[PDB]
């Protein structure tokens, strides 16, 4: 059983992504260009976001031997752990390695310092490393792991390193045509001279838009990669639907504090997820009555209308959602009266899906 | 059963006068003059052709007479290759033409063997039939074609199969009278009993018919009755082979009358790979490649329609094989020219690991311009000899040929009708391969 | 006295294949064969498998052809990964394919009408799911088109079929490639010195045994027989919708209904 | 008798088919260059799931399928991205991944797909009915699940918009309609501008059957006119793959 969670956010002028040469993500939809927002870093965002704090243990290092030395106040093995990573099958200090934080801190402290071999020591070193699957960051966003067949030794194996993602992120797809606009700045030399010119005359791109942001859990992944239990995931789930309604991407903010908050959620239960993209393949031209939001709005729910009727799902209906604040913007103005559990808060979403996905609380979850 | 190369029908062959038929060695020599070889796999042609000079080389050592051009073969040639019986035989107690079983798919590159698959290309081994043609004339890749089995395995009397630079013509006659040149060696060929080593330098008739590998063949009780993997419906037919390895001894100073040589002594091999590496991007049929060792060593500028064969092959992955008839009348050489084209393929990865912008030395670059690649290369190499002999084809006007597919892909690449679009296009379309001097 | 009828090939991709390809490198002629058209030919009667080679490959193999080339398509190469023991073991085989993109050619048929005229019913409606040659290539055209007719030599019945044109501004080849099969004029004529081999005649279906053949090139400049041909079919759609109407006769009299 | 399954369907930007160098694989037609998906990679997606499997007679007497390279409505346009994989633990400097560049892009793509009568009936399996049992299965699970690709991180499953089914029996793909490719107007939509050339190309042909046509709320008419060039401007579901049933038997 999977989750589909579907935001629209608009968003002050802000640069929250840029490729090399600086400017916001742009992407060919439906023949004009619309703004994109990456996916690697809304999850990077919800990841290290204020809420996942209890939930998040995952480490993406290859300074895997500072990790082991840091915890190790007289015992300095730092050349005998490099070694014994560099024949692990990481060849150099290495590439990147997903793994659990305080499981790899502890054990493979435990498991290095003791002078008993040095070959199925970087064996066991590996094990611990493919065995570290406790952790719901890593069950989300995936990981595998692949080491060099040249620098190793013979007798060094690896298990199945198969995890796979329980997310799948779309990326931000503007609901209009993409105006990318060009900031110009200096930089003010603080002390004087006679030049009276700036200390560093600099480029800078950013762009406003209503992102139609998309997000897709895979709930059944989400527990046959974190074992037999359900209560970390729908704790994980509660925490994901906190994060995303409540953080943003960490790009230009010190310079652009685009904070502004996702003005709709349509959460929808079925085994065939769907994007609303095809809402905005017309670009979204406003009017002089309503905004930019609500032509938005009115365009996706006529979408949700013909694909409610049209591509009807009455074998499992829509459980679609708001968070339409106390009827600020409402869906069906002029039709689509099928939002069947509108209401105007997010506690109360994460507990009516909670719900839907079994016998769980908002508040006893909480706790793991 | 018995069998005779002499006597029987092995050799498929198109007529001067249209019609293909299966003839035995001594019509296809007393006619000799009304004929073509008409093979499916062009080095398969390429080894019946190698027989018929080797057969040739060894009447001329015999009987002393040298084929004149615009007449068929001497009559000289039956009365010595008529009173031998009992020496083109196949089954049976006595000496054969050219423990370990293996299957006999393998000996045919062709057709699949036991790989490391539970399944193959819809063949399986000592299932599928295959007649004694195409076992007769697969014997014949053997000396000239066959690859590393492993690095213990050996190979032929080179140690990969090289490249073979080889003239055509439109007779049978033609074909073996432009291919005529001989040398002062005699050597030891095959069809004789045990050869002697000697000392080394074995010689030519030697190396023609070197034997890597043992074969000896096993039949059972009868056979089959029809036909499942040749095509052609046969009687019964064969089960399986036997094959062995020859360690080829260390030294036997050797050059091929045919065969491409590198610098450094070692064969070359064709180039081409289906997957384009860090270092490699998959282009066409590497004609352009061996053309320094048969421009400038053996043979060199020479008239007659020239004949290119390449079968790639890395360790002991048969990958392909094609043909080449080039055009070829020997009005001198550049050298340095000469030089660029025996390796366009270094020059054409260079030019597909550009990327649109940047200066990364492992991006894959432009993935849309390697598949644009080989399309250039059909029409720059339909006048490859013509490109050869730098008469008004050159490196410089071939690639004009290239802006036309460039511009649809810069159009499918930069979709923007802006100023800067169209001028990231334009750039796109000064791209062409820039030679290298190795 | 129809003796041909005009076959009719084009789609977006088409390949009929070359002689070298035996290995993962699968490959492609520029010409339909003839094994790549009796293939059609075959699948259009509705049989196939070794019901093609008694009767059916030897039913015509008598009988000269012609090719036209209306454009020559380019050689594309398609990445091709087949999965072997995955949808053995996970070890992936490997492949590269060759088409041949937006080529649109036509076949010649000559020498008697009654096995044209069994033939001229066979195009449209019986069909084993016919395609260019290659199965997941599909005809954009309708092949049943060029209608058949008395033109007595091989050039005037090549020459004599109007050449398509797709949108107005469009480049055309004003030199048509011909390839022709090998005429016997006389008993004991040999070939001239510039006509390729083929290797595109099937003695057996499957699995596939082969014979040679004789092609001879030959050229065709439009004008002298061969001609473009009407247009029209506006690939424009920019949805309809009339404007400003004073009056025809019909709005003096309808303004006061409702007034 | 034959099933065309001319089929429309945009995609949200992903990449789907990947080449040697991971770059969204291409075609030509109409001169200018546009993206594919490769036909096997559609039709593996056809397979492999059990939500179609709700049929091995049609894709394995060999198989029962032509399914068409997935030619764009308009040219290509592959872009490229940026990726920086975080180091997550404080060094000395910062960033840490392989740096590297992927690549998508976003297209309007075509489709055709055959089966005939003794290629439906011959087919079997075991009934006489499951020649119009497994084709109504077919027609709209045929646009039920897109394949697969780097969905994880570039998450496209957007559902076709016009869907046609005919009855000819005579095959001809309509690959012919895009031989121009598509350009935008501001007034009309991508999607309703091939549309748009479909029905043009529709109007065509028939000069020198009938056309069953899908629109989900027909928001989408095949002509903009009272002579309507599909006259079956409906659809919802399984009441058209009832509507092939009893027209087939
Ligand atoms: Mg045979």
């Amino acid at each position: 059983m999977l989750i589909e969670i579907h935001m629209i956010q608009n968003h002050s002028p802000a640069n929250l992504n840029r490729d090399d040469l600086g400017a916001p993500k742009t992407c060919y939809f439906g023949g004009v260009l619309r703004s994109r927002i990456s996916s690697q870093c809304i999850k990077r965002s919800i990841r290290t976001s204020n809420d996942f704090k209890a939930l998040l243990g995952g480490v993406r290092t290859r300074r895997l031997a500072d990790l082991i030395q840091q915890e190790a106040g007289e015992t300095e093995c730092w050349k005998k752990a490099q070694e014994i990573l560099n024949k692990c099958g990481f060849k150099n200090t290495k590439m990147l390695v997903f793994m659990s934080k305080d499981k790899i801190k502890d054990l493979a402290r435990i498991v290095l310092d003791n002078s008993l071999g040095l070959t199925e020591a970087a064996q066991q070193v590996a094990n611990v490393i493919a065995q570290a699957t406790l952790a719901p960051d890593i069950a989300l966003c995936g990981r595998m792991l692949e080491p060099n067949d040249k620098d190793k030794d013979k007798k060094v194996k690896w298990s199945n390193t198969t995890v796979e993602a329980a997310l799948q992120v779309a990326h931000a797809i503007s609901t209009h045509i993409a105006r990318p606009e060009i900031d110009y700045f200096v930089a003010a030399d603080d002390v004087p001279g006679e030049d009276a010119g700036a200390g560093h005359i600099g480029e800078s791109m950013f762009a406003s838009a209503c992102f139609y942001k998309y997000f897709s859990i895979d709930w059944e992944q989400l527990v046959k990669n974190l074992k037999g239990d359900t209560n970390l995931a729908a704790h994980t789930v509660g925490a994901f639907l906190l994060a995303a309604a409540k953080t943003n991407p960490s790009g230009k903010q010190n310079s652009f504090a685009a904070h502004n908050y996702p003005d709709g959620i349509l959460v929808e239960f079925k085994n065939s997820p769907i994007s609303y993209a095809n809402a905005f393949v017309r670009p979204v031209s406003v009017v002089k009555e309503s905004d930019l939001v609500e032509q938005s709005i009115g365009q996706l729910s006529n979408y949700v209308n013909d694909i409610r009727l049209g591509y009807y799902d009455e074998q499992s209906p829509v459980i679609g959602f708001w968070f339409s604040p106390n009827n600020r913007y409402p869906l069906g103005y002029k039709h689509s009266k099928l939002a069947s559990r509108n209401i105007g808060n997010l506690n109360e979403l994460v507990g009516a899906v909670l719900d839907y996905i079994g016998g769980f609380k908002w508040e006893e979850v909480q706790k793991s | 059963v018995m069998y005779n190369l002499l006597c029987d029908n092995w050799v498929n062959v198109v007529y001067l006068s249209g019609k293909p038929d299966r003839i035995s060695l001594v019509q296809t020599l007393k006619d000799a003059h009304c004929l073509q070889l008409a093979y499916s796999n062009p080095m398969d042609r390429f080894t019946v052709f190698r027989f018929l000079l080797a057969l040739g080389y060894w009447c001329f050592a015999n009987t002393n007479v040298e084929p004149e051009p615009d007449k068929p073969l001497p009559v000289s040639w039956i009365p010595w290759l008529e009173e031998n019986k009992e020496y083109f035989e196949l089954f049976g107690d006595g000496k054969r033409f050219f423990s370990r079983i293996r299957a006999i798919t393998d000996l045919i590159h062709e057709i699949p063997t036991a790989h490391n698959l539970c399944h193959f290309k819809h063949v399986t081994d000592y299932i599928d039939g295959l007649c004694e043609a195409c076992c007769i004339k697969g014997l014949l890749r053997l000396p000239v074609f066959t690859t590393v089995g492993g690095r213990g395995i050996g190979a032929g009397i080179n140690n990969t199969p090289p490249f073979y630079l080889l003239w055509h013509a439109n007779d049978l006659a033609g074909m073996l009278a432009q291919n005529w040149q001989p040398w002062d060696n005699m050597g030891i060929p095959a069809w004789l009993g045990s050869f002697q080593k000697e000392s080394r330098e074995v010689g030519l008739l030697a190396g023609m018919t070197w034997l890597p590998r043992k074969v000896y063949l096993h039949d059972p009780v009868p056979g089959q009755a029809a036909c499942c993997s040749c095509g052609l419906p046969s009687e019964a037919l064969v089960y399986s082979c036997s094959i062995e390895v020859e360690p080829v001894p260390k030294g036997l100073e050797w050059k091929d009358p045919h065969g491409v040589y590198t610098d450094q002594g070692k064969s070359l091999q064709s180039k081409i790979k289906l997957m384009s590496n860090d270092r490699y991007t998959f282009a066409d049929r590497d004609w352009y490649s061996p053309l320094f060792s048969y421009l400038h060593a053996e043979g060199n500028s020479r008239q007659g329609k020239l004949w290119l064969v390449g079968f790639a092959s890395d360790k002991a992955k048969s990958i392909d094989i094609w043909d080449k008839i080039i055009e070829l009348e020997g009005t001198d050489t550049n050298d340095e020219l000469l030089a660029q084209l025996a390796n366009r393929a270094t020059a054409l990865n260079a030019m597909r690991k550009k990327p649109l912008r940047g200066d990364f030395k492992k991006s894959v670059g432009t993935p849309q311009i390697a598949d644009i690649i080989p399309h250039a290369e059909n029409r720059i190499a339909i006048n490859a000899g013509k490109m050869t002999e730098n008469r008004g084809y050159s490196w410089q006007d071939a690639d004009t040929e290239y802006g036309e597919l460039l511009t649809k892909v810069a159009y499918s690449l930069e979709p923007a009708q802006t100023v800067d679009a169209r001028l990231k296009r334009g750039n796109f379309i000064s791209r062409k391969p820039w030679p290298i001097i190795p | 006295p129809p003796n041909t009828l005009f076959l009719r090939l084009e789609g977006a991709l088409q390949s009929w294949g070359s002689n070298e390809a035996k290995f993962a490198l699968r490959r492609t002629a520029d010409a339909p064969t003839k094994s790549g058209v009796l293939g059609l030919l075959c699948a259009a009667m509705g049989i196939g498998r070794a019901e093609a080679a008694d009767s059916w490959l030897p039913k015509l193999a008598n009988l000269r052809m012609g090719v036209r080339i209306d454009r020559p398509g380019i050689r594309w190469w398609d990445f091709h990964t087949v999965g072997a023991g995955q949808r053995t073991r996970a070890e992936t085989l490997l492949s590269r394919r060759e088409y041949l993109a937006d080529a649109s050619f036509l076949v010649a048929l000559q020498g008697e009408p009654e096995l044209v005229a069994k033939l001229s019913a066979a195009l449209a409606k019986p069909v084993w799911a016919i395609y260019l040659g290659r199965k997941s290539c599909p005809p954009s055209r309708p092949v049943c088109e060029h209608p058949p007719g008395f033109y007595n030599t091989l050039e005037e019945a090549l020459s004599a079929v109007p050449l398509q044109k797709r949108w107005h501004n469009e480049p055309l080849p004003q030199i048509l490639p011909c390839v022709m099969d090998w005429i016997p004029g006389y008993d004991g004529e040999h070939a001239p010195d510039d006509a390729e081999i083929h290797y595109d005649l099937p003695v057996s279906f499957q699995p596939p045994r082969h014979l040679p053949r004789f092609v001879i090139r030959r050229e065709l400049v439009v004008g002298e027989d061969v001609q473009v041909s009407r247009e029209t079919g506006t690939s424009v759609w920019r949805p309809k919708g009339t404007r400003a109407d004073y009056n025809n006769s019909e709005y003096k009299k309808v303004r006061a209904e409702r007034l």
